């Protein structure tokens, strides 16, 4: 029974092998070589935030560009104000370990997790004005990686054990699981729509879940090596992929394929956090030699680099409205670029 | 042209060279620009006035009849070497009290990034440096003394006029016990407190490691006996001049210069004066190993 | 700058001396990474230090001075991408089960894979080798020789260097002085000297155990200052 | 001789 | 038991894989040109914009 499932579980990879390259009909550079080049793109910093202790590892942007929510690796969760760079909350986690961190699309909840694999949703409009822990949920088997909020009651986390999970903040308890992962899920993106999100893990390939649906619709394993980072498109059909191999590469839910891989020889620093403009022909990438490296997404060509930090950039996102650009990296700094 | 304006020459070109890569390194390495490196940077800045003070001093007390630059040259040249001098002293006390307190007491580290605290504190040592001096710029002027052997008057500067000797006398000693006494004092308790420290730790630190920790305690005790001749150079060097103004403020001989051999002493006091600004640059080269790479790199 | 604009600055401020404490606080403080197999001893250890939980947090404080140890003894096997997080920490403390011979070829693995690790490379781990009772008893039962494991015990002649404690048995200080020449070896190669490794003898009923560890921090952060200062 | 008999330095 | 449990889940997964509507890698980078194309008067950095608006 053994070797007949085995030999259907080969048919069938060589069937969806054979399946994807017959509609790779032609690559996306071959189709972009015909459009105008974005050219350089020259960014430069705006506002420095000093306020972060020690190692800026999770940032998230909220409904509204001005509020930002930034998590250090010594339990502190600041929201910081980037038109007048003020200090909004300060939230001491219980858990210096912190790995993610995400902004609610309301602006009263903020979740975060990481070693204790605990999630607490913390409330910022409670009556009392100071900050409290709204709720703390557990269940995961593995340090938490990347969270996002899908709505006020509900939000989705993916842990290290290898499985996402959306839990559900009024009942407190595991709404749905998500499992298939060989490898620790290192992030996760919710889609425009918010009806599907892709999620990559150590293993060299990302899964794209259903919300309602506790199944994953498309599997894609055009990867070398773990996937650290993982944006969606703004449009939702597809993706941006970056793993340890330094090679951000673009996967297409309709697709179902690897479009364009953006690499470069020079580059062999892995990378830690990617990001997509509201256009999306501007693909960001943090890298792991101190500095950002901003791709054309059609192109495919090195369009800007921002070497304003000094350290590994742990994470970076663009605001939902377009205007900043916000980077943390392991050297306590923030920096917004424009 | 005597055989000796040579030496000081070469001497301050080297010192110059020095502080130059030093400050040329600190500014484009930013990688270097940490906290207490401001203060090492800042001893250079000072060294470099001093250099740059110093070519012309001596450019005037030799190889020349009188004095030059005039009444309020003197002033301002007299005001901006003294000032470099103070601003030196306070930072060698001020690295060797952070030294002090990084090796001695390491869990104490102070926050990190601080830059803002230790501008202030340059700041400050600058401002105390030139209050300090203000009394000798304001004191000072060009004077005439008169010379027997040619019957003869010459033009020279002077801290203080021939009429109120005593006063000058006071400042002098005031000057020594700021400048000599309490600075070396304080250097030589905090490099022996270092070196002691350097040493247990050396004793402290597992033995046993194979080539992995003897290297670590050498490196330790090279930088223990750098920091302990460290001070023995800067009491060698800043005696002799000491002693020599001391001599000069004490004898205040008004229309008479005895022309002596005395003039290689003090000249040579000159020299080791000088001698400290320029070991205070490769001192640190000495110190760290990369520090040497990424200066023979700028260099 | 309006009233709101006050009123923002007003609680930017408030929140930048909370800040500023809390940093001083923490500077004040000394963190430390645990890591080891399960049959490692070091849940005795956490134990004795008494001057779904992925991590596992334990405060105590030696010479006036405060040490937070984290342990991850509560996660997967997988330790390639939570072990980052750990970087520019004091010191690791690396507790291996040097009695059971067979699992010592998987603990100088685990080693080796740690001190060459990436992001790990400039953090010094402190060894202590627990369990050296059982090694010793062990070792004089004669049931159990490390030749079978390790061929290069049996031409491995005690250090001339060493310094065997009162009363031990030849054999015994043969043995300990070659499992921890593993481990110095181990941790020397590829070593350029920006981290060392602080071995260290050990047992479940040791209480001079928090001095090692105070000992071993101290001298990291006086190697780490005379770096920074630049006079090393 | 302005090497002789003033000044520091 | 759990071998054979988790080799039917996998065939399983990859049978659902193996069905699901495709399309050529043309018609999908022709859409993602013209979301770009339309998206791009609204670009953060693509454009060039005064420093009143930012």
């Amino acid at each position: 029974e053994l070797d007949q499932l085995r030999q259907e579980a080969e048919q069938l990879k060589n069937q969806i092998r054979d399946a994807r390259k017959a509609c790779a009909d032609a690559t996306l550079s071959q189709i972009t070589n015909n459009i105008d080049p974005v050219g350089r793109i020259q960014m430069r910093t705006r506002r420095t935030l000093r306020g972060h202790l020690a190692k800026i590892y999770a940032m998230h942007w909220g409904t509204d560009s001005r509020l930002l929510v930034s998590a250090s690796q010594d339990g502190k969760l600041i929201i910081w104000d980037s038109y007048t760079t003020n200090k909004v909350h300060a939230i001491p986690l219980r858990s210096s370990w912190v790995m993610t961190c995400a902004y609610a699309p309301s602006g009263n909840y903020v979740a975060c997790g990481g070693l204790d694999n605990i999630c607490s949703i913390y409330n910022l409009k409670t009556r009392e004005g100071n900050v409290r822990v709204s709720r703390e949920l557990a269940g995961h088997t593995g340090y938490l990686s990347c969270c996002r909020f899908l709505d006020d009651n509900q939000i989705v986390t993916s842990s290290g054990d290898t499985t996402c999970a959306l839990w559900d903040i009024e009942t407190g308890q595991q709404t749905t699981t998500f499992t298939g992962h060989t490898g620790d899920v290192m992030s996760l993106s919710l889609a425009p729509d918010t009806r599907l999100f892709v999620s990559g893990a150590c293993d060299a390939s990302a899964k794209l879940w259903d919300v309602r649906e506790g199944m994953c619709r498309q599997t894609f394993t055009g990867h070398e090596s773990d996937i650290n980072a993982i944006c969606f498109f703004p449009n939702g059909n597809a993706f941006a992929t970056g793993s340890d191999d330094a090679t951000c590469r673009l996967f297409d839910l309709r697709a179902d394929q690897e479009l364009m891989t953006y690499s470069h020889d020079n580059i062999i620093c892995g990378i830690t956090s990617v990001s997509f403009s509201k256009s999306g022909r501007l693909l960001l990438a943090g890298y792991d030699d101190f500095n950002c490296n901003v791709w054309d997404a059609l192109k495919a060509d090195r369009a800007g680099v921002l070497a304003g930090h000094d350290n590994r950039v742990s994470c970076l996102g663009v605001t939902d409205d377009g205007m900043a650009v916000a980077t943390g990296s392991w050297d306590s700094f923030l920096k917004i670029w424009n | 042209l005597c055989a000796i304006y040579i030496t000081y020459a070469v001497i301050i070109s080297v010192g110059i060279l020095g502080n130059a890569i030093l400050i040329k390194v600190f500014f484009k390495t930013k990688s270097m620009q940490t906290v207490p490196n401001i203060f090492i940077t800042s001893l250079a800045f000072g060294d470099l006035l001093l250099l740059l003070t110093c070519v012309p001093v001596d450019a005037t007390h030799y190889l020349a009849e009188g004095w030059l630059f005039g009444r309020i040259g003197c002033k301002v040249l007299s005001f901006i070497r003294l000032t470099s001098v103070g601003v030196s002293v306070f930072t060698l006390t001020i690295l060797s009290a952070d030294r002090y307190k990084a090796v001695v007491k390491p869990l104490e580290r102070q926050p990190s990034n601080a830059i803002l605290k230790t501008c202030v504190k340059a700041g400050c040592v600058w401002i105390v440096s030139m209050i300090f001096a203000l009394p000798e710029a304001i004191f000072s002027n060009v004077y005439t003394f008169r010379d027997p052997n040619k019957n003869m008057t010459f033009e020279s500067c002077t801290s203080y006029p021939v009429s109120k000797k005593l006063l000058q006398e006071i400042h002098s000693l005031l000057c020594f016990l700021v400048f000599y006494i309490i600075p070396l004092s304080i250097i030589s308790v905090y490099y022996s407190l270092i070196a002691r420290t350097l040493y247990k730790s050396t004793l402290n630190i597992p033995t046993e490691e194979q080539s992995h920790a003897r290297k670590q305690i050498e490196s330790r005790k090279r930088i223990a006996r750098t920091v302990l001749v460290l001070v023995a150079l800067f009491a060698l060097c800043w005696l002799p001049n000491h002693l020599l103004y001391l001599y000069h403020s004490f004898t205040s001989q008004t229309y008479v210069d005895p022309s002596a051999m005395h003039f290689i002493f003090t000249i040579f006091s000159r020299v080791l004066a000088f001698s400290n600004s320029c070991v205070n640059p490769f001192a640190l080269y000495w110190l760290s190993k990369s520090f040497q790479k990424h200066f023979k790199a700028q260099l | 700058l309006s009233a709101e604009d006050k009123a923002a600055v007003e609680r930017s401020k408030m929140i930048e001396k909370q800040l500023q404490k809390d940093k001083q606080v923490y500077r004040r403080t000394l963190r430390l990474l645990l890591l080891g197999a399960d049959n490692s001893g070091k849940s005795t250890i956490v134990k004795q230090m008494r001057i779904t939980s992925g991590i596992f947090e334990t405060k105590f404080q030696v010479d006036k001075v405060n040490f937070h140890m984290f342990d991850v003894g509560a996660q997967r096997d997988e330790r390639r991408k939570w072990i980052q997080c750990f970087n520019d920490v004091t010191a690791i403390i690396f507790v291996v089960d040097s009695s059971d011979y067979n699992r010592l070829q998987e603990a100088l693995n685990d080693f080796k894979s740690i001190w060459n690790n990436r992001w790990l490379r400039t953090i010094s781990v402190i060894l202590f080798l627990n369990k050296q009772d059982l090694l010793a008893e062990k070792v004089l039962a004669g049931k159990s020789k490390i030749e079978d494991y390790f061929p290069e015990f049996a031409r491995y002649t005690t250090p001339e260097d060493a310094t065997p404690e009162p009363g031990e048995d030849p054999r015994v200080t043969r043995a300990k002085y070659f499992i921890r020449k593993e481990f110095v070896d181990i941790s020397t190669a590829s070593g350029d000297g920006r981290h060392i490794c602080y071995p260290h003898f050990t047992c479940s009923v040791d209480t001079e155990n928090a001095r090692r560890i105070f000992n071993d921090c101290k001298d990291i952060i006086l190697q780490m200052n005379l770096r920074e200062y630049n006079l090393v | 001789x302005q090497w002789a008999v003033x000044h520091f330095l | 038991t759990a071998s054979i449990a988790q080799a039917r889940k996998l065939v399983e997964q990859l049978k659902m894989e193996a069905n699901i509507d495709r399309i050529k890698v043309s018609k999908a980078a022709a859409d993602l040109m013209a979301y770009c194309e339309a998206h791009a008067k609204e670009d953060p950095l693509l454009t060039p914009v005064p420093a009143s608006e930012n």
